[PDB]
């Protein structure tokens, strides 16, 4: 019944930007919380920004702090990740995952549902 | 009149998790967006609220649960979880109304050669209930035949260390963690959100 | 660390019985668990038998189970290696110690995990 659909991925130069977006479905209600975890080649998902639903409250680790936007579309209940001054480092598989609490996690583990990933490459 | 809450997350040493300890907070201000919006925490999921809600509340009484797991045990700490912790060691009610924050204590927790300080309970004859406590010692019959008071086939210690080392994967390096949770009294409610205040 | 004064061992007959007794005062036994130990001539120290804290709960090596039994005074002072049916395989230096290492399962305690060892008391056991 919950469903996430993922979409946005594709080839870009350093500098560049890409969007991509998770259209979630299946939810009761706006009590749940989006994390979008990227994996890079021969690494664990790792965790990248955040958004709480309920609360609209927005999280990033360090290294995407202003390069990196997250935001939802009440209308679609879509969410996006805008990665803007894209570098090399960011090429991964991007995953959205979502999990019915308000609030965050590192661990993969603690969200039950997931996207299909799509993959993000910035070369030259 | 800000609450205590620096005595809850900045202690120096951790309750082991089969042992978990609680921190009653009352008469103060909780800023739990403040809270929420911290680096520190790795993990922060609230269930049944959320904190922009929560700075908008009163409460009678606050509990701080805190303890010490391994990595990949952060996730049973939620409603509806299976596993060693959430069965036998620290249960949230199925409609619970709170918080869970962690953050990974390997440079607190772990030693060169193991802190062996840390246990959890491996096995149980029932699971616990929501907030239960078990610091029972006693032989546990895995089959169904008794023990009298001999270890071997089917008769465990149902307590283990963990042995935090500094060089663990993630998956094993300690983790600390603090359940907040929320009583409501026919009794003056002094614990407040700042909107609340 | 604590002081563990172990005594008791010596010469006995092929089928014949021993008593050691390691000693601690006040609540270093109901703290932490005990193991006895042995170590015969150019071999390692390996593990015997065992006595949780609590008192209630004892466990045996493969080599002594149902031979030998480990008991603890009322006082909690004292524990006993109670040694029946001795073989002469059973001589060796035997050790007692303490651990503050909790092992769900006892059958994975080496002599790494135990220290303020006892003074190592002979059992020769001759046919
Ligand atoms: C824990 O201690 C640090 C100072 O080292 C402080 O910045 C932080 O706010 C404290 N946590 C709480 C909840 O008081
Ligand atoms: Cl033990």
């Amino acid at each position: 019944q919950v469903q996430l659909v993922e979409s946005g991925g594709g080839l870009v130069q350093p500098g560049g930007s890409l969007r991509l977006s998770c259209a979630a479905s299946g939810f009761t209600n706006d009590f749940y919380s989006i994390a979008w975890f990227r994996q890079a080649p021969g690494k664990e998902r790792e965790g990248v920004s955040w958004l709480s639903v309920s609360d609209n409250t927005p999280t990033y680790v360090d290294s995407v702090k202003d390069r990196f936007t997250i935001s939802r579309h009440n209308a679609n209940n879509t969410v996006y990740l805008q990665m803007n001054m894209l570098k090399p480092e960011d090429t991964a598989i991007y995953y959205c995952a979502a999990g019915r609490f308000a609030g965050r996690d590192t661990w993969p583990s603690s969200y039950d549902y997931w996207g299909q990933g799509t993959q993000v490459t910035v070369s030259s | 009149n800000l609450c205590p809450f620096g005595e809850v997350f900045n202690a120096t040493r951790f309750a082991s998790v089969y042992a978990w300890n609680r921190k009653r907070i009352s008469n103060c201000v909780a800023d739990y967006s403040v809270l929420y919006n911290s680096a520190s925490f790795s993990t922060f999921k609230c269930y049944g609220v959320s904190p922009t809600k929560l700075n908008d509340l009163c409460f009678t009484n606050v509990y701080a649960d805190s303890f010490v797991i391994r990595g990949d045990e952060v996730r049973q700490i939620a409603p509806g979880q299976t596993g060693k912790i959430a069965d036998y060691n620290y249960k949230l009610p199925d409609d619970f109304t709170g918080c869970v924050i962690a953050w990974n204590s390997n440079n607190l927790d772990s030693k060169v050669g193991g802190n062996y300080n840390y246990l959890y309970r491996l096995f149980r004859k029932s699971n616990l209930k929501p907030f239960e406590r078990d610091i029972s010692t006693e032989i546990y019959q895995a089959g169904s035949t008794p023990c009298n008071g001999v270890e071997g086939f089917n008769c465990y210690f149902p307590l283990q260390s963990y042995g935090f080392q500094p060089t663990y994967g993630v998956g094993y390096q300690p983790y600390r963690v603090v359940v907040l949770s929320f009583e409501l009294l026919h009794a003056p409610a002094t614990v407040c959100g700042p909107k609340k205040s | 660390q604590v002081q563990l004064v172990e005594s008791g061992g010596g010469l006995v007959k092929t089928g014949g019985s021993l008593r050691l007794s390691c000693a601690a005062s006040g609540r270093t036994f109901s703290t932490y668990s005990m193991g006895w130990f042995r170590q015969a001539p150019g071999k390692e120290r390996e593990f015997v038998a065992g006595m949780r804290w609590t008192g209630s709960s004892t466990f045996y090596s493969d080599s002594v189970k149902g031979r030998f039994t480990v008991s603890r005074n009322n006082a909690k002072d004292t524990v006993y290696l109670h040694m029946n049916s001795l073989k002469p395989e059973d001589t060796a230096v035997y050790y007692c110690a303490i651990t503050t290492i909790v092992r769900a399962y006892y059958t994975e305690y080496t002599e790494a995990d135990f220290g303020s060892w006892g003074q190592g008391t002979q059992v020769t056991v001759s046919s």
